[PDB]
């Protein structure tokens, strides 16, 4: 297994055999562009007329394709194909008790109309990451649950859960010019700790304005008082962001009725759209952040009859 | 200064001596190798027309993998090493069908026939990695195939023959 | 004689195989070049200046066109109101300026992407609002009227007005927009392969072009992957950009589009708007009826105006109406040129009867059923374009429907979920259709075919019509075969061809069957009869040794055969002459739940009963069937243009535009063909089948409407005869908006 390197009209490729290449060379080409799926990178070359002269493909690399069964989580190589991280967690689902399985399940209802087979076995994980889509599917899931990611570059190491702060802005991620995403570990779920996922299912804009959320309770040992809740959405602004001001005076709060309308007051505000918001749609897509955190109100319930 | 691309299709050698990073193996199967049943129907993955299966020994795994990939969308330079076979791959009209290409053609499940290679396909893998797969499974291989003619109801008829 | 039997579309196993060839799998000549449209990127400009220096560049580069490159003529378009080239103005997004010509496609992509544009934006048009407010309009105001209609107005217990919208729709055929133009060098002789279905026009647009004579031009069309309409004049915006590139060059040029290039260019289903006011009677009778429409055309003519009549045509649907004024006018706008889609305005004029027969039925406050019923014309009836219904099969085929989808018990079970569920809502309705079968211009109700049988009795057809999946050429051999009492198995159609048949109507209308089985019926006949003293004397022979005993005999094996649809015509003046052959009936009924948090639905159960007369292949017939419900299905329930203000197109591929996947169809689809109904009026007793199918689709419609019907009874002001305002297409965002809750408020 050796270096490929490929010469055309407009690009050079090359094929990184080992980790070691594929850092040295981001550090030498830090704007280079990393291929696995293509499902990206080839839509902004097509349809966006971008044009990036250097090309890093990782996929033949060990430790971007390791599945890790840990005590916190399943950590996932960057280059995972996402059927393959369909399959280890349809694996671990039927294979653990409930709940440790809440996070896990949410990743798999995004994943279950999403696209077809045909993307889904040459999409990457840390591609859909990384390329920070406004509608991405599964960044407020691992937003909401704060999967922890792994970052590395020549020499340095770093492993983050993704928070809020991950997506500074528009199509950005907090990763270094010489950095890459190396292993993703979505977490099983505690005790007393619940977790939804929803999204919309039509969308009439390319990158925008289609909501989408991952929803997550930790609950106080055997009680209905919140210690932890977190909200993200994608579709409702020009990245994947949570809902911090609302759910904070959640915080040690009981789950009922008071606890719903707050929280549909709180999105309503926090998350209201202008009328000239990109993508339009406005009246629904607020209407679904409520209806959204409303079903997952009602699951979180019947999760704890 | 540059390396060779070596894969194969439908069991026969590719060695591509200057590959550009920009061609896609739909482009280098119909225009390079004359291979015209993979079709072009929207070039943004989304309506699978141009599906083919993909076969690589899995390092990891320790198996041979069989995959379904939309050809307008993958690099050939991330082919190498790799088995493409597509519709002619299977089974011809010159020498025998492939039960797949038979039934969908006898189920009434082809009308003007542009999505017909592309669904061949799907199924195809489907059956290579599952040889009695269920009814639910066999709608699942197709939610990245679109169909304008048929209205569906035949294709999946057709193809429940495969299940139990 | 297969007539009537299941056989598979001939071609079917090819297709499978990948054997079957469309435009862009001929191969290319060695000298072959590729061509890529240059587009408006404003929706209504004068254009200051194109510059190519970046284009040229590119690798492969061969040239630049535009308007200035043409011989003949810059003037087309079926009316002659477009440009081939725009000069100083482009008159919306996707207007062809020019084409860059290149060594391989990829080449030409990027080339053509680099050259640059100066324009100076003028005011646009885009809405049908627009259009009205500043009465940009094509030709003049379309009317059919009859009765009184102050009489029946003030005769009326109740009215009800409102306003309604429907959307346009993208043809998404699989295979795209495709022409290869093969220049031979002499006396301007030019040989065209082409995704078309009009191969006249296509012909007498480039030969125009060109400034040619039209003998000199050559279309072949093999067949289509796929074309609804939108292949029946469209296509030679590609084809005549594709055949000048060929004329300049000197060298074989082709272009298949891209699909993003596709939606932009090439036009869709035409939008309608409709403003109406119905009068009925407390038992929910209709008294009169007053309907204005308006369709978005665009910024050509082109088949709008008989898109129009067609609408006009079908603004009753199944229900007799005393009194009845019906107006048309088409909206001259910014916008990509509207044309034909599978239906030609039906379904759109279709669809505004269902809606207000609908709130008839809600502010009477009786069962949909029973209004829909009571209104329906009878045997012999006259339409309000003053046509008899002579063998009226709607009452068969609802009696049959409403019997066989278990209709009154599911509608009981419908309403106890109900009751039982607060965010999940079900809703059923049943719809009938009637469609009529010719085209509204008289002239184009003619086919032609040729027939060879060759020394060895193999027998070649060729015909005016062209193969786009809908399996004419299946049913062409089939009727060849039944009339010459020969097996299928020793005739051929191999493509359809400016050469062997002229003049031929473009392949549309749904008469495609009725016309080309008429002449090849004829056809065969004089074979028949040719053949028929060489039968006498060897009457225990073979059809080889007849048809050799014919040629040693020098009795001519080929002829033409002609049909002519009688008794047509039409006339906006005295309001009479049939405007039909006669029309073919169908009814749907059709079951969704809706999740009211979500506005997502799922369609759970369809059943259809269609009239087909004695079909020619139930396989086909039925495959039509379920291919044009899909179709209204996706353009009433899924599938939404979106442009941004300035009027450019947002949804340019399936990514933004839904059409039905494999999960949308009814979990239970059901498909029957109205059995014992022969039509004496076309081929061997059958009826057309490939557009009325497609309004049925609006039975999922009507079904998500009864759906929210239930939720705002639940959730919002209760009123049982409360109206609301649903346009189509029926999205997510419609039908949840629509239930109207503590959430949405
Ligand atoms: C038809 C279709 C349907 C889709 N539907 C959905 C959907 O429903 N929901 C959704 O969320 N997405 C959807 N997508 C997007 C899909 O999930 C992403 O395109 C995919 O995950 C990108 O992965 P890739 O390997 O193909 O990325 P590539 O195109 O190869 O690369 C994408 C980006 O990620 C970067 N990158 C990749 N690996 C690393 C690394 N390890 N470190 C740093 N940067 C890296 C690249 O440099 C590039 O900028 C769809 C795409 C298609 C074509
Ligand atoms: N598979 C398929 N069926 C189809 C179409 C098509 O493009 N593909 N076009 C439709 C349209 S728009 C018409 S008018 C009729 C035309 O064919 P016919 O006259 O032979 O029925 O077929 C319909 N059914
Ligand atoms: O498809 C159609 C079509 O093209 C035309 C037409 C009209 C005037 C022309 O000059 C011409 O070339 C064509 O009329 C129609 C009338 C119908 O009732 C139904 C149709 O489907 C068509
Ligand atoms: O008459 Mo079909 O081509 S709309
Ligand atoms: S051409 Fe549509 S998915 Fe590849
Ligand atoms: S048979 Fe025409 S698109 Fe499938």
């Amino acid at each position: 297994p050796k270096q490929l390197r490929f010469e055309g009209e407009r690009v050079t490729w090359i094929q990184a055999s080992t980790l070691k290449e594929l850092l040295d060379l981001k550090a030498q080409h830090p704007e280079a562009k990393l291929v696995v799926g293509n499902t990206e990178i080839g839509i902004e070359m097509k349809f966006k007329n971008q044009l990036f002269p250097m090309i890093i493909c990782p996929a033949w690399i060990p430790e971007l394709n390791a599945v890790e069964h840990g005590p916190e989580g399943i950590s996932f190589g960057a280059a995972c194909a996402l059927s393959s991280v369909e399959k280890t967690l349809l694996e671990a689902v039927a294979k653990l008790p409930t709940q440790k399985t809440e996070v896990f399940r949410g990743v798999l209802e995004q994943l279950r109309w999403f696209a077809g087979k045909q993307v889904k076995s040459v999409a990457s994980l840390g591609g859909n990451i990384i390329t920070a889509s406004p509608i991405s599917d599964l960044n407020p899931v691992f937003m909401a649950s704060g999967t922890k990611l792994t970052i590395v570059s020549r020499g340095t190491r770093r492993t983050v859960p993704m928070d809020h702060t991950f997506f500074p802005s528009y199509r950005k991620t907090l990763l270094g010019p010489e950095e890459i995403l190396l292993s993703i570990e979505i977490p099983y779920s505690r005790e007393d700790e619940f977790f939804s996922a929803f999204k919309q299912a039509s969308r009439r804009e390319d990158d925008i304005a289609k909501v989408t959320c991952g929803m997550r309770v930790l609950f106080q040992p055997g009680s209905m008082q919140v210690k932890e809740l977190a909200l993200c959405y994608g579709g409702m602004a020009d990245r994947t962001i949570s809902a911090l001001k609302t759910t904070q005076k959640q915080l040690s709060k009981f789950w009922n009725e008071k606890l719903l309308q707050d929280v549909c007051a709180g999105l309503a505000e926090e998350l209201s759209l202008s009328p000239d918001a990109p993508g339009g749609m406005i009246e629904f897509r607020r209407t679904l952040t409520l209806s959204f955190f409303f079903k997952f109100y009602l699951t979180v319930l019947k999760k704890l009859g | 200064t540059a390396d060779e691309l070596v894969f194969f299709v439908n069991g026969k050698k590719v060695v591509e001596k200057n590959a550009d990073p920009e061609t896609t193996l739909l482009a280098y199967l119909r225009r390079k190798l004359g291979l015209r049943g993979t079709k072009l129907g929207c070039g943004e993955g989304g309506c699978g027309a141009c599906t083919v299966m993909l076969s690589k020994y899995d390092r990891l795994q320790d198996k041979i993998i069989h995959f379904s990939a939309n050809a307008c969308l993958a690099p050939i330079c991330t082919l190498h090493h790799v088995a493409v076979t597509t519709v002619e791959g299977i089974g011809s009209t010159k020498t025998r069908l492939h039960p797949v290409q038979e039934r969908i053609a006898k189920s009434h499940g082809s009308q003007c026939g542009f999505c017909t290679p592309g669904i061949v396909m799907s199924m195809y893998t489907l059956l290579r990695n599952q040889p009695e797969p269920t009814v639910e499974e066999i709608e699942d291989a197709f939610q990245g195939n679109l169909c304008r003619c048929t209205g569906y109801r035949p294709i999946l008829q057709g193809f429940r023959t495969f299940a139990k | 004689d297969t007539v009537g039997r299941p056989l598979p579309h001939l071609a079917a196993a090819m297709q499978a195989s990948g054997e079957a060839v469309y435009c862009d799998d001929i191969p290319r000549y060695e000298n072959e070049l590729f061509l890529r449209l240059v587009t408006s990127t404003r929706a209504h400009a004068k254009i200051k200046s194109i510059d190519v220096s970046e284009a040229q560049k590119v690798p492969g580069f061969v040239c630049f066109l535009s308007a200035d490159d043409i011989p003949g003529s810059n003037e087309t378009g079926l009316f002659n109101d477009e440009t081939v080239f725009a000069k100083d103005t482009v008159t919306c997004v996707g207007h062809i300026i020019g084409a860059v010509v290149a060594d391989t496609p990829e080449h030409a992509e990027r080339a053509a992407h680099v050259v640059k544009v100066t324009y100076e934006d003028l005011p646009a048009i885009i809405t049908i609002e627009d259009a009205i407010k500043n009465n940009s309009f094509y030709g003049s105001e379309l009317k059919i009227e009859k009765g009184d209609l102050k009489k029946g107005f003030s005769e009326a217990d109740n009215v009800v007005s409102g306003e309604l919208y429907i959307g346009g729709q993208d043809h998404f055929y699989l295979e795209t927009h495709c022409t290869i133009a093969i220049p031979k060098g002499e006396e301007g002789e030019m040989e065209l392969f082409v995704s078309t279905q009009n191969a006249m026009k296509t012909q007498s647009f480039v030969a125009k072009m060109l400034g040619v004579p039209v003998n000199r031009i050559l279309v072949r069309v093999k067949r289509m992957g796929g074309g609804f309409g939108g292949k029946e004049t469209r296509s030679t915006l590609v084809s005549v950009a594709v055949a000048l590139a060929a004329y300049k060059t000197g060298h074989p040029v082709r272009c298949m589009l891209d699909r993003n290039e596709d939606m932009l260019i090439t036009g869709g289903r035409h939008p309608f708007l409709a403003r109406y006011k119905v009068g009925f009677m407390k038992t929910g009778t209709i008294v009169a009826l007053e309907v204005d429409h308006y369709s978005n055309a665009g910024n050509s003519r082109d088949l709008s105006h008989s898109i129009m009549e067609r609408a006009l045509f079908h603004m009753d649907n199944c229900y007799k109406i005393p009194n009845i004024r019906g107006t048309g006018r088409l909206c001259k706008t910014n916008l990509s040129s509207n044309t034909a889609f599978r239906g030609f305005g039906g379904p759109q004029a279709l669809f505004i009867a269902e809606n207000w027969m609908s709130e008839v039925a809600v502010t009477c406050g009786l069962p949909a059923e029973e209004v829909r019923w009571k209104n329906m014309y009878k045997e012999g009836d006259l339409t309000h374009f003053n046509q008899r219904l002579e063998g009226f099969s709607v009452p068969r085929c609802w009696d049959e429907c409403l019997k066989s989808s278990q209709y009154y018990a599911r509608k009981s079970e419908v309403d106890k979920f109900n009751k039982e569920n607060c965010w999940k809502k079900r809703g059923l309705c049943i719809i009938p259709t009637k469609f009529g079968i010719s085209f509204t211009v008289p002239f184009l109700n003619q086919a032609g075919a040729l027939i060879h049988v060759y020394t060895d009795g193999s027998v070649l057809v060729s015909h005016g019509g062209t193969e786009m999946g809908q399996g004419l050429h299946t049913k062409m051999v089939q009727v060849a075969s039944k009339a010459l009492k020969i097996p299928i198995s020793k005739i051929y159609i191999s493509e359809t061809s400016t050469n062997t048949v002229p003049n031929s109507s473009p392949t549309a209308a749904s008469v495609s069957t009725d016309i080309y089985g008429q002449a090849v019926y004829e056809a065969c006949q004089t074979i028949l009869k040719r053949l028929e003293p060489f039968k006498k004397k060897n009457p225990d022979g073979s059809w080889e040794d007849w048809v050799m005993a014919a040629y040693q005999d020098r009795v001519s094996l080929s002829t033409t055969g002609f049909y002519r649809t009688p008794n047509l015509g039409y006339s906006f003046e005295t309001n009479s002459g049939n405007a039909f052959h006669y029309f073919t009936y169908g009814v749907a009924c059709s079951e969704v739940e809706i999740d009211c948090l979500t506005g997502d639905h799922k369609n759970l159960r369809t059943d259809i009963v269609m009239d087909v007369g004695s079909s020619l292949n139930p396989a086909i017939d039925i495959g039509q069937v379920e291919g044009a419900f899909v179709q209204g299905l996706g353009l009433f329930t899924l599938e939404e243009l979106h442009y941004s203000p300035e009027g450019s197109l947002h949804t340019r591929g399936p990514s933004t535009y839904k059409i039905p996947a494999f999960g949308s169809i009814p979990t239970e689809f059901r498909v029957s063909l109205l059995r014992d109904c022969p039509n004496k009026k076309a081929i061997y007793a059958s009826k057309a089948v490939g557009e009325p199918p497609l309004f049925l689709g609006a039975s999922v419609f009507f079904a998500i409407k009864d759906a929210i019907r239930a939720a705002r009874a639940q959730h919002t002001n209760n009123n049982t005869k409360e109206l609301f305002r649903l346009d189509s297409p029926a999205t997510p965002e419609k039908i949840r908006n629509a239930c109207v809750d503590k959430f949405t408020t």
